[PDB]
């Protein structure tokens, strides 16, 4: 049993693998990226439309300052399949669909958590500066549990890995 | 003093900061806590974006003052 590039083994017994689970290299690739770690089913459109409501229904929260653009722009922007979601999109996602979102991010070999403090069910989500895939356990668990004994385990194995990426020429 | 910075998921992060201290000083105290690259950081106060070469001085930062704190992370 050899590790491959994109492999890392989970704890000190490294009976569990955690892995990359790519996903279609479009414009869409965070929506794709969280759809498959929460629903194990592909969703964009549903995605950005509900990013999109609920920068409408928030300007207050999220106004022309807080989004680098006004309010109004934003929401029709965000609907563009062109157009690239980042940390505004993984918040709001996060908070409705009630599961914590963590963005491990390559080049910097740091863990970005998103309501963390709020859910304890998590994914992963890989950033590589440009783009961003899945993060499995077993080539199929998604969803972890933070008070899970392995939890601790799984986020070492996330950073290893992301470091390794980096290492190996990965971040962009 | 004391400076917050509040993220758009709620959460509050406070800063030990002197007035003397300029834009991308801060993004590093946020870097130092919260382990966030400064060039993934931008800071908003009062509803203007803060640039890198300025000091909180100059955008009337003072006790208790309140940032906000909105992440890239576009891919």
């Amino acid at each position: 049993r050899v590790l491959k590039s994109t492999e890392m083994s989970i704890g000190g017994s490294g009976e569990n693998v955690l892995s990359v689970h790519p996903v279609l290299d479009d414009n869409s690739c965070l929506f794709h990226a969280i759809a498959y770690g929460i629903f194990k089913q592909d969703s964009v459109r549903d995605l950005r439309e509900m990013v999109s409501k609920e920068v409408l229904n928030n300007p207050v929260k999220f106004n022309d300052a807080i989004l680098d653009k006004p309010n109004k722009d934003y929401a029709q922007w965000i609907l563009k399949m062109e157009s690239w979601g980042g940390a505004i999109e993984i918040g709001i996602i996060s908070d409705a669909l009630a599961v914590a979102i963590y963005v491990v991010d390559i080049d910097a070999v740091k863990i970005e958590k998103f309501n963390e403090d709020k859910f304890d069910n998590y994914i992963l989500i890989l950033f590589n500066g440009i783009h961003y895939d899945s993060l499995t356990m077993n080539e199929f668990k998604t969803v972890f549990n933070k008070n899970q004994p392995e939890s601790d385990d799984v986020l070492t194995a996330a950073l290893q890995l992301a470091s390794n990426l980096k290492q190996t020429g990965y971040s962009f | 003093m004391q400076i917050f910075v509040k993220t758009l998921t709620g959460k509050t992060i406070t800063l030990e900061v002197e007035p003397s201290d300029t834009i991308e000083n801060v993004k590093a105290k946020i870097q130092d806590k919260e382990g966030i690259p400064p060039d993934q950081q931008r800071l908003i106060f009062a509803g203007k974006q803060l640039e890198d070469g300025r000091t909180l001085s100059d955008y009337n930062i003072q006790k208790e003052s309140t940032l906000h704190l909105v992440l890239r992370l576009r891919g």
